[PDB]
């Protein structure tokens, strides 16, 4: 459980809209 | 200019004539490119010096 | 005392230092020295214990050398770290125009790998940067001035951190290795671990911990109590350091097969890479410096170690629980407990060779990071030491980085200490550095500590105070960017007499004893109880028998500049700190005179001006004039050393270096020869010991206001001169190039009648405005013109020639005498920029007589404009005739503080005039103490006291009943402070006594034509056309916003609009209404806003079109 917490909702948008970039 | 170089370019194609992918590979190319003159990367990879 | 050209100031030393006056200036220089490291500082350092010191380089060197390829087949090594010499009175270069530099070999050596052999070649390096007597480093006859970025310690760091949530303490801790990443541990809030490195989300450390080899076990064990710990060992759900280090690794990345790298190696790496995972040794000392660890340890590396990691870690964990000290096993205990940044232990400071060394260290690096590069490729064999050498790029940068070396800042060559000052100057911001749109107010913060640190007055001032500054007074700096105050380290009602340089911190676990203080004649401070501060500094009282340490004197967290004007403890800091900065802006005029009063500063202070042509040896005096002086130097043994005069400053002034004595008289080394500039009898020349007095009047001295002599005129009492080069090129270029001739168009005659033989006069030459200058000239071009003309000039037979007239000419407040010559020719080999082929650059006189209105002041801050001139006659005056220096307003002090200014000044007259103790049959009590000896005054002589220390009120003011009556004994001047004189006019008595005095002040370098600018017209941007602000251009004052509202609050419309279109850039109406004008009519009513007219356009452009009807 050592972990810190927000990693997704930022990684899970970058990673999200990271994709959205993968559209150009 | 680019433009330019586009419509009288994938144009100067149309012209011949072919599978047209490539038009439309422009074509949009252009649209987008002009865009560009609208705004840049406002859409994707802005265009930079 | 120990002054070899001494008189006295006598001052009124109520105690003594057995220390005495530092040098100051050293600072760097050592450094720079030491960054050299010669033989000398090798020595410096060398002495006073101190292991192996090395000149700021090896390490370069060795940090990085010896060599080699990846092949593990190519071994390059170094050696003869050191230069060869410059070749020139630097002096030279100055006139010579190139900057002062003295050769660099070196002497590396390859060794194959293979066989193995042997490429040693003792290198040039580089010419280089050569500093000054003063110091420093003029680039090309130019030089700018660094000082260091104060930078608080780098190295993991700690704290308590809160959260209002629960309000519970997640204290942590970063790490911060120089050029190591990051990696942090952080009281968590609900358990446990901050763990996460350089921004890594989180994990359960051990995982980190047990990932290097950590049985659950061994921890709880060894932290088991140390329970939210337990925690992590439960949440910490994955095991397996691999099955983690991989997946953490991950984490890293992320994603990646997690090879044995993965398991180790880059993880290592990552801060077991002194290769590249490279924190500071000072910081590495630091660490023991943390915590008593290793610290039997004369260590040095960048040996992160896991180690001390949970080591510290623990530290944490005991500490957010509340713990005192403890010790870790061997490294003896610390007291547990946060950080701070503020304090100055936190906060390290940097210097040149450091820098420089960064600088230079990626230069090498650079440069060198290729030979690597070429080393592979440069094949093997045939490839001597040489072969692959190309500093080039480095001085190319370094000697560079002087240009962007935005911290080295021409040394403002406007007084000496003002140059000083700039000296000592001190900051923490810039390249790396803050950017002041960044920083809490506590970066300018005040705190305890400070004391013996700073100035805590100066500073900067705008934006800009809390952000630099220098040192206070003494307190050397660590050999690491750390003050060495020593102290009165006491011992048993008997300080024990001995320097003891001190960071701050070890220190603040120690006594806070009080200079200012009655001891029995022992240490014995004759009372039991006494003040101090503590922990927080707390200024805390206490009984006399207990410190460890005293002080170093009064008066020391002070700066010189600080150091310069008493009455303090009755006067406006504010206003103080201002006079401060103030202080500089004299202006050397050319009198020469000091204050009869004084302080001892002073010279003694002025001295550390280190520029007075100063004895070199106890020889008898040689040969002697103006430009120097043959020196006997009694070995026999002579040299006619030197004296400069007429040569600008960074501000247009003279070269002048007054001398002192006779061709045949005989003295000693280090004693003066002769002073110069701001260099009154050997002293700072600073301002006039200057009557006037107190009234407000007919408001003239009203509003900051300000009621001025006259007599001064003719006195003359107020001027020098300045001094502009004066430069103009030859060029080339297209159709043609920039001739030089003395031929000219159809100019006037005498215009020409009058330069040199092809072109500008001849030295020392008057003039005024406007006053043609160069004999330039450049092709015109080619284009045709109306027959018209032509025809005209056939109608006139003046057959035009066809070449850009082109030269110079003076602009505006302008006149003098010729004076540079810089004419300086690419074509006659002397480099110079494209397109040209030489230049010249000339001066020219002008003695500035001061003009009233303007400003000028003294101590007490004090401040003051100048008014109104004002004939001598009409003044009031003594009784006596003689009447004022000028007169003084009131009410500020009041609202103000600087009453001194007051007191000083009765002094002043005072002095000035001089008295005697009467005390005869006995003791004027207040006298019955203090330096007696004075007794009297001789009337008028020198004049100093002690800082935080001088006589009293009462006594002074008893002074004040004390006196040398004049002539007629006589002393229109009251026991009291208030006289009266009559008028200069309709002259009779006065309502009732007159207050009065004396003050030296000092004059400005901020007047009018600093400042004194409109502009009717000239240049406009050739795009936004406005007023092309320039030289030539008064640059034509820009408008405000606001303003405009101001209209508004009228609707004067027009107006501004009309501006908007006018001055602003109305391309017509300037020409047209111009005309208008020109023929003066009821104007071209104003038009449309036009461009706006462009709009439209600018929209339809977008497919926009529309319209109002």
């Amino acid at each position: 459980f050592v972990w810190d917490e927000d990693e997704s909702e930022a990684l899970r948008q970058a990673r999200k809209d990271a994709e959205l970039t993968a559209s150009a | 200019r680019r433009v330019i170089n586009r419509n009288n370019r994938l144009k100067r194609l149309i012209d011949l004539g072919a599978p047209e992918i490539i038009v439309n590979n422009e074509k949009r190319m252009l649209q987008e490119s002009v865009d560009a003159l609208f705004d840049n990367g406002r859409r994707g990879r802005p265009v930079t010096g | 005392n120990s002054v070899p050209g001494a008189p006295n100031r006598v001052s009124f030393a109520k105690l003594r230092e057995p220390l005495e006056v530092p040098g100051l200036l050293d600072v760097q220089t050592d450094s720079f020295e030491w960054l050299i490291g010669s033989p000398r500082w090798r020595e410096s350092a060398a002495e006073r214990g101190d292991v192996n010191p090395v000149g700021g380089l090896e390490e370069v060197l060795y940090e990085l050398s010896p060599i080699e390829d990846f092949s593990g087949s190519m071994s390059l090594s170094f050696s003869d770290p050191r230069f060869d010499d410059v070749k020139a009175p630097v002096d030279e270069c100055k006139d010579k125009d190139m900057t002062y530099a003295a050769p660099l070999f070196v002497t590396a050596e390859f060794i194959n790998n293979n066989t193995g052999e042997i490429k040693s070649q003792t290198v040039f390096m580089g010419d280089f940067p050569m500093m000054t007597e003063k110091g420093t480093f003029i680039i090309n006859g130019t030089e700018r001035v660094v000082v260091s970025q104060l930078v608080r310690s780098p190295g993991v760091y700690f704290d308590e951190t809160i959260d209002k949530s629960t309000d519970k303490t997640l204290h942590s801790v970063k790490v911060i290795p120089s050029r190591g990443a990051w990696l942090e541990f952080d009281v968590d809030k609900r358990d446990t671990v901050g763990v996460r490195i350089d921004r890594k989300r989180r994990q359960p450390v051990t995982v980190l911990l047990k990932a290097l080899g950590w049985t659950s076990e061994q921890i709880v064990e060894r932290f088991g109590f140390s329970e939210i710990m337990r925690s992590t060992l439960e949440k910490d759900n994955t095991v397996g350091t691999d099955e983690a280090l991989l997946d953490i690794y991950r984490k890293l990345r992320p994603g990646e097969p997690p090879t044995k790298e993965s398991a180790q190696t880059l993880l290592e790496n990552l801060f077991f890479k002194e290769k590249r995972y490279d924190l500071a040794r000072v910081g590495r000392y630091k660490v023991n410096k943390k915590l008593g660890l290793h610290v039997g340890e004369p260590i040095t590396s960048s040996t992160l170690t896991e180690e001390d990691v949970v080591a510290t870690i623990e530290y944490l964990v005991r500490l957010h629980e509340g713990q005192t000290t403890m010790t870790v096993p061997g490294g003896v205990e610390v007291p547990v407990e946060t950080d701070d940044i503020d304090h100055f232990g936190n906060r390290r400071l940097r210097t040149v060779g450091e820098l420089i060394q960064n600088q230079i260290r990626v230069g090498m690096s650079r440069m060198e990071r290729v030979v690597r590069e070429r080393m592979t490729t440069q094949d093997v064999e045939a490839i001597t030491p040489q072969t692959l050498i190309n500093i080039r790029p480095v001085v190319a940068a370094i000697k560079e980085f002087f240009g962007t070396s935005q911290l080295s800042q021409f040394m403002d060559q406007n007084n000496p200490l003002s140059g000083l000052t700039h000296k000592r100057r001190l900051s923490a911001l810039g390249p790396g550095g803050l950017s002041r749109e960044r920083a809490g107010l506590e970066v300018r913060d005040v705190h305890p500590s400070h004391y013996g640190r700073m100035c805590p007055i100066e500073t900067p001032e705008g934006p800009n105070i809390g952000l630099i500054g220098s040192l206070s007074v003494y307190a050397r700096v660590n050999p690491f960017g750390f003050i060495e105050t020593p102290y009165r380290k006491v011992v048993d009602g008997v300080v024990s007499d001995e320097i003891v340089y001190l960071t701050a911190d070890e220190e603040d676990r120690h006594v806070v004893a009080q200079a200012n203080s009655p001891i029995d004649a022992d240490g014995r401070f004759v009372e039991p109880r006494v003040l101090v501060r503590r922990k927080a500094g707390e200024v805390e009282y206490v009984p006399s028998s207990e410190v460890d340490y005293m002080d170093v004197s009064p008066r020391q967290m002070v700066s010189v500049a600080t150091a310069m004007i008493p009455f303090l403890e009755h006067d406006d800091a504010n206003r103080a700190l201002m006079g401060a900065n103030m202080q500089r802006q004299a202006v050397p005029l050319v009198r020469s005179e000091a204050p009869l009063v004084g302080t001892g500063m002073e010279l003694r202070a002025a001295i550390d001006a280190g520029d007075v042509v100063v004895a070199e040896e106890s020889g008898v005096i040689e040969e002697v004039s103006a430009d120097y002086i043959t020196v006997m130097h009694d070995n026999g043994t002579r040299r006619t050393y030197r004296m400069r005069k007429f040569a600008r400053s960074n501000h247009g002034t003279c070269a002048n270096q007054c001398p002192i004595v006779d061709a045949g008289d005989r003295v000693e080394a280090g004693q003066v020869i002769a002073d110069g500039p701001c260099t009154d009898d050997g002293e700072m020349a600073l301002g006039k010991n200057l009557l006037v007095a107190i009234m407000p009047w007919e408001g003239h001295n009203y509003e900051d206001a300000i009621i001025l002599s006259n007599r001064l005129v003719e006195e003359d009492v107020l001027t020098s001169i300045h001094i502009e080069e004066h430069e103009i090129d030859a060029r080339d270029t297209k159709l043609g190039a920039e001739e030089i001739t003395r031929d000219i168009p159809n100019i006037s005659d005498e215009v020409l009648a009058d330069l040199d033989e092809r072109g500008i006069v001849r030295i020392g030459a008057e003039v005024r405005d406007g006053d043609i200058l160069v004999g330039k000239v450049t092709p015109k071009g080619e284009t045709e013109l109306t027959p018209e003309e032509r025809l005209l000039r056939a109608i006139f037979g003046e057959k035009a020639r066809e070449v850009r007239d082109t030269s110079l000419k003076v602009p505006h407040g302008e006149s003098g005498k010729v004076i540079g010559i810089r004419v300086f020719s690419r074509e006659d080999e002397d480099e110079l920029p494209a397109g040209v082929n030489e230049l010249v650059r000339v001066y020219v006189a002008q003695k500035r007589k001061i003009s009233d209105g303007d400003k000028l002041a003294g101590r007490h801050g004090n401040k003051g404009v100048i008014g109104k001139i004002l004939p001598v006659e009409d003044m009031p005056f003594l009784a006596d005739g003689t009447p004022v220096d000028i007169i003084l307003n009131t009410h500020g002090v009041p609202r103000r503080m600087n009453i001194g200014q007051i007191l000083e000044t009765h002094l002043g007259w005072c002095a000035h005039s001089g008295w005697k103790v009467d005390a005869a049959k006995g003791v004027p009590d207040w006298a019955a103490r203090l330096p007696d000896e004075l007794l009297e005054a001789q009337p008028n002589a020198i004049v100093s006291t002690p800082v935080f220390d001088g006589a009293q009120e009462a006594e002074l003011q008893g002074l004040l009943s004390c006196t040398l009556p004049n002539r007629d004994g006589d002393v229109l001047v009251d026991a009291d402070g208030k006289a009266m004189l009559f008028d200069g006019r309709s002259g009779e008595p006065f309502p009732y006594p007159v207050t009065v005095g004396y003050m030296y002040i000092m004059k400005l370098h901020h007047l009018v034509d600093d400042k004194i600018h409109a502009r009717s017209t000239g240049p406009y941007s050739m795009i936004t056309q406005q007023p092309l602000g320039g030289k030539a251009q008064f640059g034509g004052q820009r408008f405000g916003e606001m303003e405009c509202w101001a209209m508004q609050a009228y609707g004067a419309a027009y107006t501004l609009q009309e501006l908007l279109t006018i001055k602003s850039d109305d391309t017509v109406g300037r020409v047209k209404v111009y005309e208008a004008i020109v023929k003066g009519e009821n104007i071209p009513e104003p038009g449309i806003p036009e461009s706006f007219k462009v709009l439209l356009k600018e929209l339809q452009s977008l497919c926009l079109n529309v319209e109002v009807l």
